[PDB]
RNA sequence: AACGAGGAAUUCCUAGUAAGCGCAAGUCAUCAGCUUGCGUUGAUUACGUCCCUGCCCUUUGUACACACCG
């Protein structure tokens, strides 16, 4: 076999950096704990629209992602989860508290369900983003609901807004908090098992379209 | 009920499963598997709650006589569960069977 | 590209130095006898080595993989690359 | 489907030659733009009536 | 279910309330009047 | 009010209906 | 073979408002009900069909329409019904004007029309009404629209006369488990059944004979209690 | 029930459609021949994959 | 002389001065080692340039960082930009241009806010 | 004794914007019941359309090729 060498004195520093950070350098993981290899969108038509191409350290890339039309579509997914988690009534504008909530939720998911928490997030999104919607037709008085298809970006934005709004309405007036019930709701969402708020709303949407096709 | 949460942090009741309204006598985890918890409640039935869907018992276990107070898993098999009642008849059940009747 | 100088040793380790600072950067170990011929492509993609253990080695240089390992019959004594056609000629022992 | 009906309409004009020569430029421009846009589906199809229609309108 | 019953239809304290409203209204009104005539 | 394209299509529709019927 | 439940105190069923958006239950709305306010001038009052007709006329609307009697009587039989004892339905009134009303399933509707009307005008100007114990607001005027107040897993039908007839027992046994029902009734005096046909899915009929809204509500209540064994 | 996938090719214009409805031409993905005019509710650009339930019907003006 | 170099980093209203000189392989930020930046969730964002490139290139140098003004996240982005441009400048001045270029390519391919800042001036129509 | 986030109607807004948090001043008109500065934190959703609502402009190629219509 054959070996590449790039190292001749093992890296010593005067200000010691912990072992977790060293292994993070040799492989970027989100909050140093979850990889991005073996993370895939299972369905097409969204591989373009939920970007998990490029790894990230903490979900706070402060780039200008909303000046153009589709820089929103470029922006990475966990950023969107923190943002739509911050969108609130009493809590507009505390992104640090929001991202700590995301980290707490991510740990709760990884502890309960084994597989991979970020993979659970992406599969939940692609399982709940609704497929066939309706709109109003005026018609001049004889008005009704008519069924059309829906764009991928609208699917992603709709799925995310529904998921976070379901979490908040779950922890509205309860002894549970937003991180806990969002974790449970996301896990059931990736399960696709008909007890999740977004899942109920999604099947209700497509059946509305079915009913007045 | 049972309450399950990660150690070192009493603040966060992580999950609260309401089993039968009888007192849940003993609660343990699997040994080989890691996401399936077992509760023996005094209702003469022991339940296997899959910790993802805590709403319903993933598998019941009935046929006991009175007051199942202990249970143990088994090393080689993750499918073979032993229950100790309170009138004898240490029972041995399968899970990859139907599971209502003991082996 | 004028940056990288290649030393082919007599124990097999091809060693790559940067020639601005005279500093060492990279090290590959394929052959088992002495290395005898080294060259790099004009686009700085691929790398050709040949050694008396009868072995021609093809490398990438953008990455650091092993592309190809060819075995010829006689050992290889002299090597000349030519870049404009991407063809290289070896002088053998038969 | 309306493209197909358009082609049959053109072939009926080629049967009724006298309506042709007062609108030859309009016929040609519309026909060529329709085919050049909708080319891929129309060429990947297979229909012998379509082949004969194309042949006659060409001639 | 327990049911209930609907509701629909301190005098000196409420009299103090109405007198206070009248005091406020009258003082503000006279202030407006003095302002206008002086201007 | 019907748009260009739509008016053409439905008129072409009726015309092709009658021609194919007569054939 | 199976133990009895541990406690046997027969407890009250859990009382329900709209804030629960999970539990499978029933909801009845009264559509286009006529509950209108006016200020006679030195007294506010609810518009009533019989006694004041020329003042309805000087306002210009239709005495054929302005009538809350059917609303009152339908409300009485519904909030008296035994499923309302079992605690499994709640009431939404969608006025002719547009106001949403959530009626808690614990109120006791005043039996006489005059007391009922006095309550109604107090509600329509005040926006909330407390009990005689004064810690729970039993009547809640709330914000359009109603489907933004309903539970999530619902089917929405209207009760029309022209619709094909079914057996409601058959329908509730055709339902799924967590799938609640949402029946829109037309408490109009005389009007077209076109009020919520963009809101709800389908029309339903209970006889080939015309009814009242009241006996239609009773029919739906008793089909419910027979389907749910209560 | 079979779901299917297609590719948005070319955004149509000038048709009298409601705000929020866009009329577009899709080529079916796995079957490289059939093109259908359909509608979309969200913002669409050229060249993106789109999910479809109903097969046979071509769209139209939505008034 | 001592082979040295100096750079600036700048978020919205903060300033991050970075001296870089040859040394024993340490970091110092405001007279305190860099295991002790405050916000404790963005400490990794501060760590980002080192973990992007590697560690030996920061084993053979000396950084000294001083920041003033701004708030938390602004300071943090300032420090990371300062460390980035300082490392690139030191490499440009005292070691090989090829190392400078591969550094620059890896950085800008990851995230351009490291090498150029955006002082956000508005767009009036 | 009122009160658990405030109905019907109605008003506004497309990135350092909505919103949140404070510190300073008090500039020949206004403002102290307040007014104006500055920094901090920083979002969701449109960026297309004339289909409704309204508004305008043009209905004479006039301007010099090619093209287009007539």
């Amino acid at each position: 076999d054959f070996e590449v060498v790039e190292e001749f004195t093992p890296v010593v520093l005067a200000t010691p950096i912990p072992e977790e950070v060293q292994q993070a350098q040799t492989e970027i993981k989100l909050f140093n704990k979850w990889s991005f290899e073996e993370v895939e969108v299972k369905d097409a038509s969204l591989v373009d629209y939920v970007q998990v191409r490029q790894p990230i350290f903490v979900a706070h890339t402060a780039g200008r992602y909303a000046n153009k039309r589709f820089r929103k579509a470029q922006c990475p997914i966990i950023e969107r989860l923190t943002n739509s988690l911050m969108m609130n009534g009493r809590n507009n504008g505390k992104k640090l508290k929001a991202v700590r909530i995301i980290k707490h939720t991510l740990d709760i998911i990884n502890v309960l369900t084994d597989q991979n928490p970020i993979q659970v997030v992406v599969d939940a999104i692609t399982n709940t983003g609704p497929r066939e919607d309706t709109t109003r037709v005026g018609g001049g008085g004889a008005a009704r609901r008519q069924a059309v298809d829906v764009s991928p970006l609208r699917r992603v934005n709709q799925a995310i807004a529904l998921l976070t709004i379901g979490a908040r309405e779950a922890a509205f007036r309860n002894i549970k908090t937003i991180a806990e019930t969002l974790a449970e709701e996301l896990i059931n969402a990736a399960k696709g098992s008909s007890t999740s708020y977004a899942i109920k709303k999604k099947d209700e949407l497509e059946r509305v379209a079915k009913s007045n096709r | 009920l049972v309450s399950v949460y990660d150690s070192y942090n009493p603040r966060t009741i992580l999950l609260s499963i309401n089993a039968s309204t009888h007192p849940t006598h003993v609660t343990k985890f699997h040994t080989q598997d890691n996401k399936i918890l077992a509760t023996a409640s005094d209702d003469r039935v022991t339940r296997l709650w899959d910790i993802s869907n805590a709403y319903e018992p993933q598998l019941e276990l009935t046929g006991a006589t009175d007051y199942v107070r202990t249970l143990s898993f088994i090393p080689a098999a993750p499918h073979l569960v032993a229950t100790g009642s309170y009138d004898g008849l240490i029972r041995l059940y399968d899970t990859r069977s139907s599971g209502s009747t003991p082996i | 590209c004028g940056n990288f100088g290649f030393i082919g040793s007599s124990n097999g380790s091809i060693t790559i130095y940067n020639m601005q600072s005279g500093i060492l950067r990279k090290k590959y170990k394929l052959h088992k006898r002495a290395v005898t011929g080294i060259s790099l492509d004009g686009m700085n993609r691929k790398m050709v080595s040949c050694g008396l253990d009868g072995i021609v080695g093809f490398y990438d240089f953008n990455k650091s993989t092993l592309l190809g390992k060819l075995k010829l019959d006689a050992p290889i004594t002299a090597m000349v690359y030519h870049r404009s056609s991407d063809l290289f000629a070896l002088a053998l022992d038969d | 489907s309306y493209v197909l009906k358009f082609l049959k309409f053109i072939d009926t004009v080629m049967q009724n030659k006298t309506l042709l020569h007062s609108h030859l430029p309009l016929i040609c421009k519309n026909l060529f733009f329709i085919i050049k846009f909708n080319h891929k589906e129309l060429v990947s199809q297979k229909n012998e009536e379509l082949k004969l229609q194309i042949n006659r309108v060409k001639t | 279910i327990p049911t209930h019953a609907p509701k629909y239809e301190d005098r000196t304290r409420s009299e103090i309330n109405k007198m206070k409203a009248q005091l406020k209204k009258e003082r503000k009104f006279t202030m407006k009047e003095i302002r206008k005539d002086a201007k | 009010s019907l748009k260009a394209g739509e008016r053409l299509m439905e008129a072409l529709d009726l015309g092709i209906a009658e021609i194919e019927g007569l054939e | 073979q199976k133990a009895l439940p541990a406690s046997l105190v027969p407890q009250a069923p859990p009382v329900l408002t709209s804030k629960d958006k999970i539990t499978k239950r029933m909801i009845v709305v009264l559509a286009m009900a006529s509950l209108e306010t006016h200020k006679i001038s030195d007294k506010y009052v609810l518009l009533n069909c019989d006694d004041h007709q020329g003042l309805l006329k000087k306002m210009g609307r239709d005495i054929s329409e302005a009538r809350p009697d059917i609303t009152h009587q339908c409300l009485l039989t519904l909030l008296d019904s035994p499923i309302n004892k079992a605690g499994k339905l709640q009431v939404y009134i969608q006025t002719s004007r547009g106001i949403l009303i959530e009626v808690n399933p614990t109120v006791r509707i005043p039996r006489t029309f005059k007391r009922f009307s006095g309550l109604m005008v107090q509600l329509l100007h005040k926006l909330s009404i407390r009990s005689v114990n004064s810690e729970e607001k039993l009547l809640k005027v709330i914000k359009n629209p109603i489907t933004d107040h309903l539970p999530t897993k619902c089917r929405k039908v209207t009760l029309s006369f022209d619709a094909p007839v079914i057996r409601v027992q058959d329908y509730i046994e055709k339902l799924d488990d967590d799938e609640s029902i949402c029946v829109f009734v037309g408490a109009m005096a005389r009007g077209k059944d076109n009020f919520a046909d963009e809101y709800v899915d389908e029309k339903v009929g209970l006889s080939n004979y015309p009814l009242s809204a009241s006996v239609a509500c009773s029919k739906f209540c008793h089909g419910a209690e027979d389907a749910w064994n209560i | 029930t079979p779901v299917t996938l297609a590719k948005v090719i070319k955004v149509l214009g000038r048709t009298g459609s409601r705000g929020g409805v866009t009329q577009v031409r899709v080529e079916f993905l796995e079957d490289t021949s059939r093109t259908i005019v359909r509608n979309v509710k969200g913002p669409v650009r050229e060249n993106d994959i789109l999910v479809l339930m109903e097969s046979e019907r071509e769209a139209r003006r939505l008034r | 002389a001592v082979p040295s170099v100096q750079t600036f980093g700048k978020k919205k209203s903060a300033t991050a001065v970075a001296h870089v000189k040859a040394g024993k392989g340490l970091i110092k930020v405001n007279g305190s080692p860099i295991t002790l930046v405050e916000p404790e969730i963005l400490r990794f964002k501060v760590y980002e340039p080192l973990l992007l490139v590697g560690l030996d290139k920061f084993s053979n140098i000396d950084i000294r960082v001083r920041v003033t003004g701004g708030g938390h996240v602004s300071q943090v982005y300032a420090i990371r930009q300062a460390i980035a441009k300082g490392l690139v400048a030191y490499h440009q001045k005292y070691v090989d241009e090829q190392s400078k270029n591969e550094l620059k390519k890896a950085f800008t391919s990851y995230d351009r806010t490291l090498l150029i800042a955006d002082s956000r001036r508005p767009e009036p129509k």
